[PDB]
């Protein structure tokens, strides 16, 4: 008799829950793979900056602490549910040994039946993780693997360990069962609760604006303030929960007096009483859904705008420091039928006075305003402008230096030369580049004087600043062609590498960038899934403890065309509230850390909030499909 | 309005068959308080129930005001049972987290009156009932009979053509039922309202113009009152009960 | 059958320590419908862990047909109360995924009992209880009476004498409470069992005669109906309890 109530017991388990064996599938799978991937000897062939092999195994630790936690939790509202069925045993009588082994051979098989599962479908998506790393990356070809036995030993022994703790904790539950155990107006405080709610998450992202180009401007200060902004916005968030939402309610509900609807009551009567309750978990799947999609847009940024920034880096698409290289490559391009444009231009390094253009504080200096180095080239060699006497113009963009160092309008700029001062004025800002970073210190724009006042700069030539090469060969090419043959023969001109290229600046960064677009990526998959299965295994509670309310509704005229829509109208809210607030706190911390990874923004936030919640949506609908059978059962 | 002719009713499990209603024969004009009472065992709950669209029909003809109903489809069932047919129920019925006036204006939200019209109603409604200074105490820390006061207002809101009472008076003392009773005939003086109450006590038969004496299925005639003294007719039907 | 004489339960987590039951003397004869009443915070789910033996006595003695409770150990103790004790809740506890058959059989087949008995016995009680018609269904496709009663059968199974019983009336409208009221009133006339009752509503306190009421003890006196016509008593029942 014991056999058919253990299948029965099997059967309904596996119809309840699926989304938690569909989760224990997926994770499986992941870690496999994961361990595959960093234990071959076929991921050498990209590297940027990080050796590759390290990294994945710092993200195969975070993956089984985020797996374990979830199973650990997870399996304690299914033990929860049981409450009022150990004690009718208990009545008929049974030692707790035999209740607990009647529980425990339903879950050896429901967990043994998906681990071998999850382990079988490794294979199918070791090759699919590499084609799709390889892909983000740029690399050649092929990819053949085996079975990296490792792997399987490493897997069967976590996911063994971590049924010990949930048999553990069954255990301790059962023996801590009771005998049996089977037989409002508005406060004042939850005013200052509420109010405290929202001003210090106001007052978060007001001090978070002005992080940057502030008025604090120091490495040993920047980090409190960071603290300050990181503790407030959680303080907030967790206060937003337990005693501001019924604040909102209750000043919605006290707008209508009597006349309401049933599109209203459910909403009313369960978000203040059911919110309020869970006001841990809801801050914790907020604020590690806004940290996942921060990272990942920040990352994506630079990821875009890496091919703009190489580009500005070197003015030309090859650079060199000696003539000796410069010749030698040259000559090899010479018989290489591939025509060079070549030019040259000199550059004298000298540094001037720029405090009275400053728009902001002597803080934001970077340098001394008065003893700033900078670079000073011709007229005659620019073919764009054509300046004249007592006229500086200056070139390049560089928003990060927009926001940081301001520049007034015309003035007075004084040079500081050996022993003489010639003042010249502010003319206006260009926008291309004429400099390699080398020559311009970190990213001072260079200036441009005339002809004339240029002959005689040059004779003066202060010896004290200048750099060990004065000027600037750059060998430029022409149009569109095999440049990839060019760049293997300047890799091979220089055995030293002591010389900048265009497209290896540029593979350098995507590589080291798209590393971390893939690790985070799968890291924050895996969460959002995670969290999916969690709100969805909480929203069952609902459907079971509302039952004496839709008995009572359909006994007056309603049907159950008229609750569905209710129904769906309240999942909205209660599925939404915390994505609302996660956007928004992913929003204005993204907003204060651009204008620093690279150029160009509003490309990868909506690319990614889109897709967030195109692949949040699912949870949600699923909620509402569940609630149509209890309403469907009420009578 | 009502207009029963011949309405059966067969309780069938697929394996046995035991009619209840044999031959029924109900004329009800606008603006009368009839009862129906008789035995503990007769079909008087069924009939109840089948006069309504609670529950379906099995050989017979019934009318409301015109429009058919045997044959008529369920959506359009649900619709005018929605439109019209307000119900007072044995029980309570009432919502915990709502207020009474939540409770009794809601079912006014399917047909929109706007803020304006269905608040100057409420007022109307619950002012013949004396529940005016219950407007926003919670339904459980009121009294008992003020519970079922709150239900007949619902009941009276949206101006139906029959109510259909299921034994009002089945859980109130002496005190309550009686005002309750003689709201309900305030009620019903006021406004024409066509009220059927199925009750076992004859005080609350008292209060009514006709009274039908069901049995097993028949009819044993129903008396008239008309032009009767209130406690004549009490002992009449105390009388016509211990025939019975 | 059983007798209580100065019944107390102690506590004392950490400092404060309350006394809920200071002593009471219960005196119940052997087959009759004893219903005690009392209201909100007067510990009655204490007292019924006290008289029902799941919670440890600490003061007074207790007898059940005779024989105290302290005078066996704990697994004694629970022999007795399977042997000798029933029980009925407020819920509706079953094994959804077990028929109904089975749900009814399950606390009969531990003790090495032949199936043609057990059968027999079902037989008996489904005939009795009027549920036989429900042997081989399910649980998510019955109404919450048919439930309760299944239940109320279960309780039956291995007959008990001082069966205990919570609220059955706590989910149930008015008709499947009456129809399970009198059925576990007929089956009061059949062999002798005490059927004790902790119902507060009195409409569920009108099917019995051993009223009791509960102030701090027994501080309200009791009713015995006898010759009452179970609408006087419960108006009786209704008025001293509203004298509160
Ligand atoms: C996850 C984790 C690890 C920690 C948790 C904390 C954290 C940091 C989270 C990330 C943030 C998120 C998404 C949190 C989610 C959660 C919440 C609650 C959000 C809302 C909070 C809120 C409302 C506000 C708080 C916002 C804050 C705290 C930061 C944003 C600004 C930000 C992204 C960075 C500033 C901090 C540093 C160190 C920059 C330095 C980065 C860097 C490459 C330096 C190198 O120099 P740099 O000059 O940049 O680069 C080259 O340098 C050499 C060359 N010569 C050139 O100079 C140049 O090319």
């Amino acid at each position: 008799n014991i056999n058919q109530l253990i299948l029965r017991n099997l059967k309904k388990n596996l119809r309840n829950y699926y989304l938690y064996v569909f989760a224990l599938i997926f994770s499986v799978a992941l870690y496999f793979a994961f361990v595959t991937l960093q234990y071959d000897p076929a991921i050498n062939e990209v590297k940027a900056s990080i050796k590759g092999a390290a990294a994945i195994k710092t993200a195969s630790i975070l993956l089984v602490a985020v797996v374990a936690i979830f199973i650990l939790y997870a399996n304690t509202i299914f033990i929860k549910r049981r409450s009022k069925e150990i004690g009718l045993f208990q009545l008929i009588g049974m030692t707790k040994h035999k209740i607990f082994r009647i529980l425990s051979a339903e879950n050896v098989m429901l967990y043994f039946g998906s681990l071998a599962i999850g382990v079988a479908a490794g294979f199918s998506i070791s090759k699919l993780v590499l084609m799709i790393l390889f892909k983000i990356v740029d690399v050649k070809a092929d990819a053949k693997l085996h079975f990296s036995e490792q792997a399987l030993v490493q897997t069967v022994i976590v996911f063994c360990g971590i049924y010990l703790l949930i048999m553990i904790m069954n255990y301790t539950f059962i023996k801590k069962q009771s005998i049996l155990s089977l037989f409002k107006k508005i406060s004042f405080f939850q005013m200052l609760i509420g109010a405290l709610g929202i001003v210090l998450i106001l007052t978060g992202y007001y001090v978070s604006s002005e992080l940057f180009g502030g008025k604090f401007k120091t490495i040993n200060e920047l980090f409190v303030a960071m603290s300050f902004i990181l503790g407030s916005v959680i303080i907030g968030t967790f206060l937003f929960y337990k005693g501001s939402v019924t604040f909102i309610s209750n000043i919605i509900r006290k707008s209508k007096g009597g006349y309401l609807n049933i599109s209203e009551v459910l909403s009313l009567s369960s978000i203040m009483f059911r919110m309020k309750s869970n006001a841990l978990l809801l801050t914790i799947i907020t604020t590690v859904s806004a940290l996942a999609i921060g990272l990942l847009s920040l990352a994506y940024i630079s990821y875009y705008s890496s091919e703009k920034t190489a580009e500005q880096n070197v003015a030309a698409d090859f650079s060199f420091m000696n003539e000796k290289d410069a010749k030698l490559f040259e000559n090899k391009l010479r018989e290489s039928n591939i025509s060079f444009v070549k030019k040259a231009t000199p550059v004298l390094q000298a540094n001037v006075d720029i405090a009275n253009i400053m728009d902001g504080t002597p803080k934001e200096m970077q340098g001394d305003p008065g003893n700033m180095q900078l670079a000073v080239v011709s007229d005659k060699d620019v073919k764009g402008v054509d300046v004249a006497a007592g006229e500086a113009v200056f070139s390049g963009y560089t928003d990060l230096l927009q926001k940081i160092m301001v520049f007034k309008d015309s003035g007075v700029i004084k040079v500081k030369s050996k022993h003489e001062t010639q003042p010249l004025k502010y003319k206006g800002l260009r926008e291309e580049f004429l400099v390699s970073y080398t020559f311009t210190s970190g990213g001072m724009p260079a200036v441009i004087v005339d002809d004339s006042l240029f002959k005689q700069l040059d004779k003066d030539k202060d010896p004290r600043i200048q750099l060990a090469q004065s000027t600037f060969i750059g060998v430029n090419v022409k149009h569109d062609d095999q440049m990839e043959k060019a760049n293997e023969l300047f890799q091979q001109v220089n055995k030293k590498n002591e010389h900048l290229s265009r497209l290896d600046t540029s593979a350098a960064q995507k590589s080291l960038f798209g590393m971390v677009m893939f690790i985070v990526g799968f890291l924050g998959l895996t969460f959002l899934i995670t969290s999916g299965c969690i709100l969805y295994f909480k929203q069952m509670g609902e459907s079971e403890d509302e039952k004496p309310s839709y008995t009572i509704l359909r006994k007056l005229g309603f049907t159950q065309g008229d609750l569905i829509k209710g129904i769906r109208i309240k999942q909205m809210y209660n599925f939404g509230i915390p994505l609302v607030v996660g956007l928004f706190h992913s929003y204005f911390a993204v907003q204060s850390g651009w204008f620093l990874f690279g150029s160009e923004v509003w490309a990868p936030m909506i690319m990614v909030m889109v897709l967030y919640t195109a692949l949040y949506s699912i949870f949600g609908f699923l909620s509402v499909l569940y609630y149509k059978k209890v309403i469907k059962s009420s009578l | 309005i009502l207009e029963a002719n011949k309405i059966r009713k067969s309780y069938g499990n697929k394996l046995n068959k035991q009619e209840v209603l044999k031959g029924i024969d109900i004329h009800i004009e606008k603006g009368e308080f009839v009862s129906i009472m008789g035995a503990s065992g007769s079909g008087k709950t069924t009939l109840l129930n089948v006069l309504s669209s609670i529950d379906q029909v099995s050989h017979g003809t019934i009318h409301i005001n015109g429009n058919d109903m045997t044959a008529m489809k369920e959506k359009q069932l649900a619709e005018f049972r929605k439109q019209h047919l307000g119900f007072i129920f044995q029980d309570y019925n009432l919502l915990d987290t709502l207020t009474v006036k939540e409770n009794i204006l809601l079912p006014l939200s399917i047909t929109k009156l706007s803020k304006k019209e269905a608040n100057r109603k409420f007022e109307e409604v619950a002012k013949e009932l004396g529940i005016y200074e219950l407007r926003d105490k919670y339904p459980n820390e009121i009294s008992g009979g003020q519970k079922q006061r709150t239900s007949a207002g619902r009941a009276f809101i949206h101006d139906p053509s029959i109510i259909f009472a299921d034994e009002p008076t089945g859980a109130l003392d002496s005190k309550s039922a009686s005002d309750l009773l003689n709201k309900l005939s305030q009620l019903n003086q006021k406004r024409n309202a066509t009220i059927i109450m199925v009750t076992h006590d004859p005080v609350a038969a008292s209060y009514c113009g006709r009274v039908i004496f069901i049995k097993d299925g028949q009819m044993y005639t129903q008396l008239n009152k008309g032009g009767q003294d209130r406690q004549t007719f009490f002992q009449d039907i105390m009388k016509t009960q211990g025939v019975l």
